[PDB]
């Protein structure tokens, strides 16, 4: 599931310890997926290429096999860009939600690699720490700089409790 | 004992997004790339005003159907509005020939100005007076096309017209005159007394010859007898030549004509919004970068491409 | 030690599929989405059967050539089914107007019905018994259309005929007739004694005159005259008015005809077969809910979109 | 490589241990597979406008310019819906196997993060068990309930062995 | 302490892409789909050269307008090439009836072969060689299109012509014949006696009369009166037939023709370029495997497809 | 980033070790990502059925409403052509850039499942060993032979040194 709470971005963590919890959104990652998706949309507008035409109805009762020649034209087009923007429409909107997918997985993926054993994978996305993590701990796991040293010993003895 | 998440945004939005394998998606943003929507009104196109003619058809203001007497002075339109029907056409029954190439050739028009080319004051040797019809009323009573004349014999004659008009504007000129098909023997001596007759016209390109059907044919708009009119474009120094000697129904006025660009005759029952627009529908004009619309197929202008759908919604947020 | 393992379904399925990187992979299942076969029927479109001429052109079957008589009543039908090469079309040889427009017209026709307008035995002071020729047998036996009349002089004398018909039905009205181009001056004063012929024809919209071209033409079904044949729809309460004082081959029936849609002309050689569709080719019927066919592009109906593939095949399952 | 014995689904377990072993198919995402390839194929079909036209030669001998404009027409609608339908089914094809692959490697991970280092993966699909996994143990795993605690130190013994 | 890394290419090109997501991608290699380049020369077609007709038009070629006084044979082409105002084409005034269809035509033509139908001496009652005109010279002295001949009076009469040419070639015969308009009766009398003229045109299929229009016109090349040219294409076994009393344009030559294939008209300044191609186009041919061009929309061959784009970049290399 | 030295390939290996380092292409996924990469271009070609037309302008100044059809049919068909196209080219370069990024990925957990614990993940695509790997090592990682056994205990007594 999403998160309610979560109003500054499209990313981002939830952190849980003694000092109380929060939200706080990844502003990169956020942003790429604004760039993308605001670049995907504009490309789907800005590539038609639109040209001036005047559509009538200009040949008389003894000329219905030219009419007849036109409205196949017409209709034709008609069947064309209906199919290709309703298929694509479906396609990209396939796309841009794998895109979300992708984005957050990527973000659990550089946590799950920083913190290794020091913390157990609830397998909900959560992240269960063998220790004790205060704000500039959680901060720190954040911006890509937890040093799994500094509590490997205080982790590799609350692991062999269990 | 210490936690941390990782997650995503959510919302209280409804909108729902289809995708190729899953329907009825709802998500967290979303845009809808196609126009629905329209002002409800006729436009200027890229600046320049339509011709709207209202109870008139093409014909009928052309020739000057008296019914037609609205001539504010457009010397310029970017597309014709005629009404799904017309109330006036052509009031003494017949035909304008080649009409729908007409009507395509002044469907846009950059310069437009009539103008007196054959003055009635002109014809000394024929009644200039008489060429009348209940067929075409003017506050109830008989009259008949503005801008060309209906020629009838004077005394108990009507001489061999032999007239040339050249063409000394700078401009192309369309010209327009017709035949009158009577009805039989006496109407035609009648009228023109010479019971054998004809009109030639000829300019640099064109060589007609015209011969009137005299004929039973059904009433229409109380008259059996018919008028088949004609059309030329007289480039700026050629010269127009007619000749006949009956059933000719002369040009009186003329138009100067400057063409420049193409459009077409749009059919609407509108009316005239004071706004400009890229792209008219006969519906509306619509005001949009959206790359596709359901309004209206028949538009003119630079228009997004015309579709069969309701909606056409891409994702932008997440699922929700 | 205990083992679990994740894994995948496999098959002994040889589909095979292709994707944008990579050819020939065999997968679990597929569906093809090109629909590559047919009934190898003609059928009724919607319900409604279609008009097969057989060995009749459009023109043959209308005017009544001999060989064609058979006429049964379809009252309403689809589309009209000709072969490539009817044999029987215009027997004595010439021209039908506006050939393919009426034929057109005639495609898709909501209700048809042939009526007797002009009754044989009207024409008192013609001769309406000796308009037949060698062009147009009846078993080895010299006939003509018969759904018009080739009038002739009698005793020696063809007064200039006046006549008009009132469509007082509720239903437009089909009506043709002909002129008779004759081959020299002894032919035209055998026939009609008139040297100078012509035929007049007026409703409220048509305004026609119709003159023989007497002049030396090859031979034709053994002959070197010619007859043009020329029509018009009459409206419910107008009348068609007849002049003419030779030369002129005379409507006798006539058609009843509901227009309603449009289709067009099927060619094809095959017969009926009993059954309906939405999507008919001229080698047979689609049954099909397929985006995409290869079978023929000359559909009529509402029929996929027509492509040049052998095969469209989504792969459904996985590699195998 | 892909299993023959699995009947039962798309994707699923083949489980060895001292019952004797067997293969398990993963109904959920099995159902989940079946439900949008078949969207896909509903989509591709569903999405296609149809309309009425008639399609014949009503042109004459001196109509020839005319009938080469609907040469040029039809030609050119047949070869914007050749191109489109081919393509499409070559991405679409694309796609669905990708799609194959994302699923199975999900149901990969998920049993990973269970299992930790309770188990060695062999790195062929399999897991190799520290510790003595009966039916209702497999069965466990299976439906994402395997308690971790449970076994954790027979493995943590196990280990350091050989 | 030792390390094994993985990663992936990378070098100093430049080139650029763009994504759907993300613009001005630097990559490590490229392709370009768009063809944006043609070899500036006319060339032939799947190995048949174009016909070429630098400052004649079709109508002046066929005719023979003397300034196109160059009969070489082609015996076949694969397309016209038609400057956009060729210089020589009606010297004398007037039309050819159905001449866009007439080009279409001849735009492909598998053998085509001068041959004379009807020699000039042939012609013993009347004049063959006062038929001249200062609106078709032929070194700097007054002549006529050489294909046809313009007949006067001899002595002071004009017989009434009755002729017939059979076809007894194998192949199909292309037949041009005229009418003259004259200006006045007196010219009329001055040129063919007699005053009131027709021309009759008899195959198996057409039925022609033509009438002069003698009428006032404007002058063009010098001259008041017109020429109205008309053509058939006459089959193997057929036989024509002409009748005239006057202002008859007679046959003298006519074109043997087998089709097999259709093309059209190009409209270029270029020259032939003594090289082959599948695709032209009236700049430059094209020689590509790309799906796409954007060089010109007037091709004629098997071209890639036309569009608005200066580049279709696809990536083939990573991320630079 | 991306890796100037690496000349004979597209996706491979740095290694860094006593005897100097060195780049090395990954021959096998390199050759599996030109095969399909050329596929799809060819196939972007090769599915453009071509058909042959004459495209000329054969209708006279009292046929400009046929004229004018033919102009909304090519104007039409250019109108789809171009937009397909365009579209066509950015969805395939963004699948394109996406099929490398997943090569590189899948190359890097192929190595990853070979080292096991005897190396520590650094998180920016680099192995560092906890033993002692010469060229003959390192090449043996690289052509999927490494013989975990050889080094368990050298790496097992370097790790938990720290
Ligand atoms: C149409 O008229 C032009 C205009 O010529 C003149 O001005 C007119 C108002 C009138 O007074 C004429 O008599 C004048 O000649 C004609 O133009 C002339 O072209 C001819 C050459 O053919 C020459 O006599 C004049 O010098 C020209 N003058 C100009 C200004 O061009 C023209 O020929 C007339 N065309 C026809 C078909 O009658
Ligand atoms: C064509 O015919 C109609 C109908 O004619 C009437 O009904 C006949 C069966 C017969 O009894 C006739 O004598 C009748 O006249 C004409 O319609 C009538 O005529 C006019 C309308 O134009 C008007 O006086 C009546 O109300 C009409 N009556 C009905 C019942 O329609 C019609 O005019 C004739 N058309 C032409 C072109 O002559
Ligand atoms: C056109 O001519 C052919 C051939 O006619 C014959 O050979 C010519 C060179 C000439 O000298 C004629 O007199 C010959 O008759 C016609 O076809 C022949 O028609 C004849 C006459 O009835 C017939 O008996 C033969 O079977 C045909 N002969 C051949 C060799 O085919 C043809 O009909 C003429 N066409 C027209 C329309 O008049
Ligand atoms: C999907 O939804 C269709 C109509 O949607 C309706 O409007 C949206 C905004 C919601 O309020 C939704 O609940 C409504 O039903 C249904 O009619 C349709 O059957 C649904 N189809 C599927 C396959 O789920
Ligand atoms: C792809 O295969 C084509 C023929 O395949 C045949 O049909 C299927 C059903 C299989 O069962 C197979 O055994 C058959 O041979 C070839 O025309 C084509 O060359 C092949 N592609 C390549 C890249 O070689
Ligand atoms: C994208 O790039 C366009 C063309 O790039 C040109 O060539 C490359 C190699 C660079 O040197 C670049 O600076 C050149 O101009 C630009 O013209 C265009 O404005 C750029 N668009 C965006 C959105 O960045
Ligand atoms: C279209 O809409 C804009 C803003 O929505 C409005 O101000 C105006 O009516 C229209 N603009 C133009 C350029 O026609
Ligand atoms: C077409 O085929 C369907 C599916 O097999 C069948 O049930 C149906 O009756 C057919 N429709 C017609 C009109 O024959
Ligand atoms: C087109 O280009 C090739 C390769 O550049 C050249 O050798 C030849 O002129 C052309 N080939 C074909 C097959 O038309």
């Amino acid at each position: 599931g999403g998160w309610q709470g979560m109003v500054d971005g499209w990313y981002g963590y939830h952190h849980s310890n003694e000092q109380g919890s929060g939200y706080a959104a990844d502003k990169e990652s956020t942003q790429k997926a604004i760039d993308g998706v605001t670049n995907k949309v504009n490309s789907i507008i800005d590539k038609m290429n639109t040209q001036f035409e005047a559509v009538g109805r200009e040949f008389n009762n003894l000329e219905r096999r030219i009419e007849n020649l036109n409205k196949k034209m017409e209709d034709g087009f008609l069947d064309v860009w209906t199919y290709n923007a309703e298929l694509l429409v479906l396609m990209e909107n396939e796309r841009t939600l794998d895109f979300h997918d992708s984005n957050v997985k990527n973000l659990y993926d550089k946590v799950r690699l920083q913190l290794r054993d020091n913390a157990k994978e609830l397998g909900n996305g959560c992240f269960e720490f063998y220790h004790k993590c205060d704000n500039k701990c959680m901060e720190s796991v954040r911006n890509g700089t937890y040093d799994y040293p500094q509590y490997s010993e205080e982790a590799r003895l609350k692991r062999e409790e269990i | 004992s210490d936690q941390i998440c990782i997650g995503y945004h959510a919302n209280n939005s409804t909108e729902q997004v289809d995708t190729i394998m899953e329907k009825n998606v709802t998500v967290t943003h979303a845009q809808d790339i196609l126009e629905k929507t329209h002002n409800g009104k006729l436009c200027d196109l890229n600046g320049v005003k339509p011709l709207i003619l209202k109870d008139c058809s093409v014909a009928g203001w052309l020739l000057g159907n008296p019914m037609c007497d609205e001539f504010i002075r457009v010397p310029e339109w970017s597309y014709i509005v005629e009404r799904a029907n017309p109330a006036n056409d052509l009031c003494y029954p017949g035909n304008l020939n080649d009409y729908e190439e007409l009507k395509h050739l002044l469907s846009r028009i950059n310069h437009f100005e009539k103008i007196l080319i054959i003055p009635k004051s002109s014809w000394t040797n024929h009644e200039t007076s008489l060429g009348v019809s209940a067929a075409c009323p003017y506050q109830g009573t008989p009259s008949f096309f503005r801008n060309v004349v209906w020629l009838i014999k004077k005394n108990d004659a009507y001489p061999t017209i032999k007239i040339s008009y050249n063409n000394t504007n700078q401009e192309d000129l369309l010209i327009l005159w017709g035949v009158h098909h009577s009805n039989n023997a006496a109407e035609q001596t009648n009228l023109y007394k010479n019971p054998t007759t004809y009109i030639s016209v000829g300019t640099s390109t064109l060589n007609q010859r015209l011969v009137p059907k005299i004929a039973t044919r059904s009433q229409v708009n109380g008259q059996r007898g018919r008028m088949d009119f004609f059309w030329t474009i007289l480039k700026p120094n050629d010269a127009i030549h007619f000749e006949s000697n009956g059933n000719f129904i002369a040009p009186e006025y003329a138009y100067k004509i400057v063409k420049k660009g193409d459009s077409t005759i749009m059919k609407s029952e509108m009316e005239y919004g004071h706004c400009n627009t890229k792209c008219q529908t006969p519906i509306g004009a619509i005001n949009s970068s959206m790359p596709f619309h359901n309004i209206h197929p028949l538009t003119i202008g630079e228009c997004p491409k015309y579709v069969k759908s309701n909606k056409l919604v891409l994702a932008t947020g997440l699922r929700n």
